[PDB]
């Protein structure tokens, strides 16, 4: 039976979460805001391979009650924690948002990626690479910037993401 | 006070693999949602009955993918749980009115 790798899109409001996720399933991209509650997307691909199935829960950046955000987290087995470079503040939530899944999976090393989306919009960065990486590398994870626009890197999130999904379950069976 | 905002029978279906489960009937109060099930057994015709609060259910939109059609999704620790509508109109509906009731449990605490 075709494995099922379960993405969790994580990050402040307006950071590129429903972007990026819509790009990757559809190849689409609209420039409208439309704010979301909790979309569930699945996509069959081929990983180094194998044909695998890819789930992605995609969800509002600011959730009322802490239980259900917990809800979402739990049901997934690997997490993009993204930010928008042209927002600051946007990077200084992944730290709690961090928090909040290291705690949810009771897991140091769950799968995650940090991503700075928004590469496009390089004349407005207000989070400088080196700030990011440097993050990255005391949480003891990657870094990689995307552009749900123009698709820069938004195939390698994913792929990279399932492959971290996928190693923890080889060991861990 | 308390009141019955919606009901209906929905499909139940497993999660990971899609398969089909059986038939539910839902009954959304002003603050919970409640999931009767009705599983026949040899001589045991089992049921079995969840409650949950709105403000610990995460309710999510399936979107449409072949071996999915109407579907919504239910996560509460520990369960992921799948329901098929009769069609979109049904799901719609299910779907605003737990938004709703969920929201008016927010301007009311
Ligand atoms: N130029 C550019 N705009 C982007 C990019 N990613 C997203 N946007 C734009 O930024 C806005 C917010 O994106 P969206 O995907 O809805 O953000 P979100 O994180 O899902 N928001 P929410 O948490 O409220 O659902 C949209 O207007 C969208 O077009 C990107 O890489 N480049
Ligand atoms: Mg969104």
């Amino acid at each position: 039976s075709l494995a099922l790798h379960k993405v969790i899109m994580v990050g402040s409001g307006g950071v590129g979460k429903s972007a990026l996720t819509l790009q990757f399933m559809y190849d689409e991209f609209v420039e409208d805001y439309e704010p979301t509650k909790a979309d569930s997307y699945r996509k069959k691909v081929v990983l180094d391979g194998e044909e695998v199935q890819i789930d992605i829960l995609d969800t509002a950046g600011l959730e009322d009650y802490a239980a259900i955000r917990d809800n979402y987290f739990r049901s997934g087995e690997g997490f993009l924690c993204v930010f928008s470079i042209t927002e600051m503040e946007s990077f200084a939530a992944t730290a709690d948002f961090r928090e909040q899944i290291l705690r949810v999976k009771e897991d140091e090393n769950v799968p995650f990626l940090l991503v700075g989306n928004k590469s496009d919009l390089e004349d407005k960065r207000q989070v400088s690479v080196e700030e990011a990486k440097n993050r990255a590398e005391q949480w003891n994870v990657n870094y990689v910037e995307t552009s749900a626009k123009t698709r820069a890197n938004v195939d390698k999130v994913f792929f990279d993401l399932m492959r971290e999904i996928r190693a923890r379950k080889m060991e861990d069976s | 006070g308390q009141y019955l905002v919606y009901n209906g029978d929905l499909v139940e279906y497993e999660a990971d693999h899609m398969a089909q489960l059986q038939r539910v009937h839902g009954f959304l109060m002003n603050d919970c949602l409640l999931v009767a099930t009705w599983l026949p057994q040899r001589r045991g015709m089992y049921r079995y009955n969840a409650l949950y609060p709105l403000d610990r259910l995460a309710v999510v939109n399936v979107k449409d993918n072949p071996p999915m059609k109407d579907m919504f999704k239910l996560l509460m620790f520990p369960e992921s749980r799948i329901f098929q509508a009769e069609n979109a109109k049904i799901k719609r509906e299910w779907l605003e009115v737990l938004e709703e009731t969920k929201r008016a449990l927010s301007d009311k605490r």
